[PDB]
């Protein structure tokens, strides 16, 4: 159709699931990653093989010796050099039809005009304050946006599809799901009492990334195992503040939630890398509802919820 | 934790399958710790492969799954110690001893034959199990531990009349599925259960009530004339068909072909459909090419031959056309008669994650933390979209893991085969592998090593409506005893029955 | 009581049955409400019904 022989013998296997058309959606999409970490390198690798026309890897920090000693698109040894551009080889090599390009520049530092170019954005290890910056620009420019990280046993993904439009087989009919902008998602206001009846069915994940997220502003860095102790305090300590602050009960994350989110453990990010990467898919292909607007995941439950906060 | 990477870094697990869930199943393994690791598949790398199964890249095309992923995954993890086997799981060679070397077992699987033997490799030698599955979207993971789950088969698992094959159908399928015969009849091994040419006998053609109640040769002899067979299947076959008057008084009587007048009458390639002429040529085509490698080397049918795929679409686009059904295109019936199953990255690589959760909570002790893990597509009422689910406990009537299995089946003794019985009921529907039957009478009747060939009617053994059989497979240490009941009021196409 | 069996393929079916459940499920699916299996001798007021019961497939693919 329009598409070469070679990749319609390629893509079959998918094209038999989600049509020829979505095909050529992913084929016209490009996308932005921002951290090529363990979950970022699972995103890369599924979006890669899924087909999208090109993928930006941007990642402005060097592989630490703290890095895990095994990761799947970068070779050992690699230590010190750019942690994007040690991905490039391994990730172009999954998908020769895709694009994929390096970005080594902090993604604070970009311009408005940077993110334009993209038809969706996806960030991991970014800052609050970076998630909500990027987001508003999204916004502005009609562009996908989405976030996730892994902590431990833990992840999320959150997506901001805007006004977002799309097929479903019943023949095919065309719906519309509405989303909200992440400043709101992260910011619910728990005192009204149709809030307080919701907070009674809403994972205890979300008051996790809450306490995750004010870890990152406050540390530059999140959890380590290497410092556990150190950062168990502080955790207990931020749980503490940011529950408080909320009006809800500290004791809504269990004292020992801090066994549980740290570190990137690999089949954590394939998890969270999968559900997140099929959203971007989704989103950008344009079939199938979208998870509106987080999923959060607990790998020691085997749990996966998808939460509607914020509007 | 100390003690579980210590059992993580210490033991030795087995992979068994290198496809979609086994590559990302392998690459979370060794980003998690496991040192050391048996991978086994048969197969050889497809470009269709290449979606989903990351290991692998176009260069690699025809070689071996298991040799490739562990290639892989040394390039970016030189210190793993992976054993690749380019195998079957169920070669006499991975036997209870075989099993024994491992803490763990994870199926990567795509059928359920070869799941039911490694259920019952992994309960003689009690090993744990996870099992696993995909297919689109959807998906999940469970635990088998022998004395504390039910099995993989403790649950019952979830098929074409001859006569709406033969002389009535009325859905492609039937004429994909008559196809497939078709092929097997000219090119593979002849089964009676294949039959293509009208049904003689068919209760819906006969007039009075009394009677209701109750191929290779001739291509051969013609050189597989292409014309010849277009004319015997397509034109003297449905004359036939028209024949039979009591069919055709209800529905649309099918119109037979001649091939000099056939001959003188967007998306994919593949996904277009043709003209009469055009699958008439295809047809001709096929045969001439499938002649001719039947020649160098029974064929088997495989939806990747281009020559027997093409067989197989004409085939039965001629056959839709006789009976006034569209024809579909290759793309359709490449789906259909290859039985396709759709399938991308992601799912397998969620599943595949879940499956290492899965083993950590085993090999940490905490079984009772395990759980059935279902991927919806879509989330559940309580907002879940992975949905986890207590273990169950074994089934007391499972006619695989309970103390001394027995089961009840229901046939003709007096027209069912020593090889029927080895083939349709103990090797397919009970899955053994190297099977060794034996009457319960003070009378060996099947044997593993190939003896016997009996392959002989039941009753002239000293069997009938009461006798008992002892079915052992050896290798999956497992001991079946078959109560027979005997029966005439089976049906013209239900030759046995499992009795429930 | 009118329930609801929901399959993943979003599949909705509305049943119709009385309070005093094999008859309901009518061997390729499992059964589940909120969380926990529905056996053949389960009955809604058993199980606390008053709702939607999820359909789940086990697939063989890999
Ligand atoms: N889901 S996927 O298709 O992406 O990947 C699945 C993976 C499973 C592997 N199959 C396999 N691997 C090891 N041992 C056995 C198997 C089998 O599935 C079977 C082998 C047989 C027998 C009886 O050995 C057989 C039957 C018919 C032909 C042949 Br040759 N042998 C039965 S089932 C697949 O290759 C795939 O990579
Ligand atoms: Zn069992």
């Amino acid at each position: 159709g329009g598409i070469s022989e070679e990749e319609a013998a390629q893509y079959d296997r998918q094209i038999r699931l989600w049509g020829l058309e979505a095909q050529k959606r992913l084929r016209a999409s490009r996308v932005l990653l921002v951290g090529l970490k363990g979950l970022g390198a699972e995103i890369a690798k599924n979006l890669i093989l899924a087909g999208v026309k090109g993928l930006t890897m941007l990642d402005h920090e060097q592989v630490t010796p703290e890095d895990p000693g095994a990761q799947f698109l970068i070779r050992t040894g690699s230590v010190g050099r750019n942690r994007a551009e040690a991905s490039l080889e391994r990730a172009q090599n999954l998908n020769p039809m895709v694009d994929v390009k390096v970005d080594t520049e902090d993604i604070e530092k970009k311009p408005e005009s940077f993110f334009t170019q993209f038809d969706a954005v996806c960030l991991t290890c970014c800052s609050r304050d970076v998630i909500v910056k990027v987001d508003q620009i999204c916004h502005k420019n009609s562009i996908k946006f989405f976030t996730g990280d892994v902590f431990g046993y833990h992840g999320y993904t959150f997506a901001n599809l805007g006004e977002h439009e799309f097929v479903e087989e019943k023949t095919m009919v065309k719906k519309k799901v509405v989303f909200c902008p992440v400043k709101e998602a992260l910011e619910v206001d728990w005192s009204s009492e149709k809030a307080k009846a919701a907070l009674k069915r809403t994972t205890s994940d979300y008051f996790l990334l809450q306490v995750l997220l004010k870890f990152r502003t406050d540390k530059g860095r999140d959890p380590s195992s290497d410092t556990y102790e150190e950062d168990s305090e502080l955790l207990l300590q931020i749980r503490n503040d940011v529950l408080d602050s909320l009006g809800i009960s500290p004791d809504l994350l269990p004292e020992d939630f801090v066994r549980y989110c740290f570190s990137e453990m690999a089949p954590v990010c394939a998890v969270v890398g999968g559900i997140l990467a099929q959203e971007i898919v989704k989103a950008l292909s344009q079939r199938d509802p979208p998870h509106n607007n987080f999923f959060f995941f607990d790998g020691m439950k085997g749990n996966g919820i998808v939460e509607c906060l914020g509007p | 934790p100390r003690e579980l990477a210590e059992a993580v870094a210490g033991g030795r697990v087995l992979v068994v399958g290198a496809g979609g869930i086994g590559c990302e199943l392998l690459k979370n393994l060794v980003l998690t710790g496991f040192s050391h690791i048996d991978l086994i598949d048969l197969d050889t790398i497809d470009v269709s492969n290449l979606n989903r199964q990351f290991l692998f890249q176009k260069k690699h095309v025809g070689r071996s799954k298991a040799q490739v992923a562990k290639e892989s995954v040394l390039q970016f993890y030189p210190k793993a110690n992976i054993v690749a086997y380019h195998d079957s799981i169920m070669n006499p060679d991975y036997n209870v001893e075989f099993f024994r070397q491992f803490i763990l077992v994870m199926n990567a699987l795509d059928n359920r034959a070869a799941r039911n033997h490694v259920n019952r490799m992994c309960l003689a030698a009690d090993v744990p199990l996870i099992e696993s599955g995909t297919a689109g979207y959807l998906g999940q993971v469970t635990t088998i531990k022998k004395g504390v789950t039910e099995c993989y088969e403790c649950h019952p698992k979830p098929t074409f009349p001859g006569c709406t094959i033969r002389n009535t159908p009325s859905e492609p399928i039937h004429c994909i599925v008559w196809a497939k015969y078709l092929f097997n009849q000219l090119f593979g091994e002849e089964d009676a259960d294949q039959e293509v040419s009208p049904d003689r006998a068919d209760p819906e053609a006969a007039w009075e009530p009394t009677e209701a109640e109750a191929t290779k040769e001739w291509a051969k002899s013609t050189g597989y004339d292409p014309v010849k067979l277009f004319t015997k299947l397509f034109k003297d076959d449905i004359r036939y068909l028209l024949t039979m008057d009591k069919l055709w008084r209800k529905r649309k009587p099918p119109v037979p072909l001649d091939w000099a007048e056939v001959q003188s009458q967007l998306g994919l390639k593949d996904q277009q459909v043709l003209d009469v002429k055009s699958y008439a040529r295809l047809f001709s085509k096929s045969i001439e090419t499938l002649r001719v490698h039947l020649a160098e080397k029974e064929l088997i049918w495989d939806k990747d031959d281009p020559s027997a795929m093409d067989f197989v679409t004409s085939a039965a686009n001629l056959r839709m056309h006789i009976f006034s059904m569209n024809m579909k295109s290759r793309f359709d019936i490449k789906s259909m008669a290859g039985n396709i199953i759709p399938a991308i990255a992601t799912t397998n690589a969620v599943i595949a994650g879940l499956i290492v959760l899965e083993g950590l909570k085993i090999l940490s002790g905490k079984i009772d933390q395990c759980r059935t893990i279902f991927l919806n597509k879509q989330p559940n009422p309580r907002k879940k979209l992975l949905v986890p689910c207590a273990l169950d406990p074994p089934n007391p009537n499972c006619y695989v893991c309970a103390s001394k299995p027995e089961v009840t089946v229901r046939l003709n003794v007096h027209k069912v085969t020593v090889l029927t019985l080895q083939d349709k009921i103990v090797k397919e529907k009970f899955a053994m592998v190297a099977p060794d039957v034996q009457i319960e009478d003070g009378t060996i009747l099947i044997s593993s090593e190939e003896e016997t060939e009996n392959n002989k009617k039941l009753s002239e053994f000293g069997i009938r409506n009461g006798s008992r059989l002892q079915a052992d497979d050896f290798l999956q240490d497992y001991t079946l005893l078959i109560n027979i009941l005997h029966s005439e009021d089976l049906g013209k196409d239900v030759e046995f029955e499992v009795v429930g | 009581i009118k329930l609801k069996v929901i399959g993943q393929d979003s599949s909705e079916i509305h049943f119709k049955v009385k309070m005093t459940l094999k008859k309901l499920k009518e061997n390729s699916l499992r059964f589940l409400f909120e969380g926990q299996r529905i056996a053949d001798n389960h009955t809604p007021k058993e199980l606390g019904m008053e709702d939607v019961i999820e359909v789940y497939q086990e697939q063989t693919g890999g």
